[PDB]
């Protein structure tokens, strides 16, 4: 006869929610993986992905 | 003290005083989840735990 502790309690998840800007369009990786001249290891080339 | 093995010094009136004593009782009763402090609605992590 007492009272007694218990664990926490919260409502489960019922689905997932999945939030994300409605872009369309696609990034060109075809002139990045499939590119005929790559540059040097010194002088290496950066392209910014957006 | 003018102290002598002859003199005495008795009181010839009083003062009633009121001093305040202050003493802790009690502490503030803390209850903690262990399983939610450690990781919150996580079954992955409470399969670990
Ligand atoms: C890149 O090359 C691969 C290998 O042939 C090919 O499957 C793929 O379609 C190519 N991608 C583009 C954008 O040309």
């Amino acid at each position: 006869k007492g009272i007694y502790q218990t664990s926490n309690f919260r409502v489960q998840p019922t689905e997932s929610i999945v939030r994300f800007p409605n872009i369309t369009n696609l990034c060109p990786f075809g002139e990045v993986f499939n590119a005929t001249r790559f540059a040097s290891v010194y002088a290496w080339n950066r392209k910014r992905i957006s | 003290v003018a102290y002598s093995n002859n003199s005495i010094a008795i009181p010839t009136n009083f003062t009633i005083s009121v001093t305040t004593e202050i003493l802790p009782v009690s502490m503030t009763k803390t209850s903690v989840d262990c399983t939610m402090y450690i990781c919150g609605d996580s079954t992955e992590c409470s399969n670990l735990l």
